[PDB]
């Protein structure tokens, strides 16, 4: 159940038209503004759900990106912190992420996709971005990512849960 | 070519700075 996930998303999600780059001001203005409606419908959405897995905000120029996320598995609670800026080209090929919370714990990976999940993520990206934005990004790459992470991790023995180191 | 059926994004005039001020402030 992998080409069905990622349908369901698309068809939750609501698309866009601009792929204009942070170049021109007003252009990203634009863009940057149907993608934030995008990306709070979304969270709307999931968040009202009591579905939530991420929050992400950006400051007044969108050029830079951060967020957490929390996930939930075998009766615990993780959490993990994201923060990434926008390329000033912004190509067909995907932004990248980062998490210092895990900066180290996964292995460091090829200089181009650190915790960006390629496996049928960059095909189906590639394959398709007619006006994918962030909010696709996200929950086609990063809720993938950590739905497949959380469960090797915890087995592999890597990632534990934080409730013990406080109350 | 249209696409009456595809989603679109919840754009009604709104201003950049309202959108990333909801935003952040959602949490």
């Amino acid at each position: 159940m992998a080409d069905e996930a990622t349908r369901r998303v698309v068809s939750e999600i609501p698309v866009l038209k601009t792929n204009a780059g942070p170049r021109d001001r007003e252009l990203w203005v634009q863009r940057l503004k149907e993608e934030y409606q995008s990306l709070i419908r979304y969270v709307e959405n999931n968040k009202n759900a009591d579905n939530d897995w991420f929050r992400l905000e950006s400051n007044k120029e969108g050029t830079r990106w951060f967020g957490k996320c929390w996930y939930i598995h075998d009766l615990l609670k993780y959490e993990f912190d994201i923060e990434f800026d926008i390329p000033i080209t912004y190509p067909t090929t995907a932004p990248e992420i980062a998490v210092p919370e895990l900066d180290g714990k996964t292995a460091k990976m090829y200089r181009g996709g650190k915790i960006c999940l390629t496996d049928h993520f960059k095909p189906l990206w590639a394959r398709n971005v007619p006006k994918f934005g962030l909010a696709h990004l996200m929950a086609l790459g990063l809720g993938p990512w950590l739905a497949v992470e959380i469960p090797d991790l915890i087995q592999k023995g890597v990632i534990q849960h934080k409730e013990k180191c406080n109350q | 070519g249209m696409s009456v059926t595809e989603l679109t994004v919840e754009d009604s005039g709104e201003s950049l700075e309202d959108l990333m001020a909801k935003m952040k402030n959602m949490w």
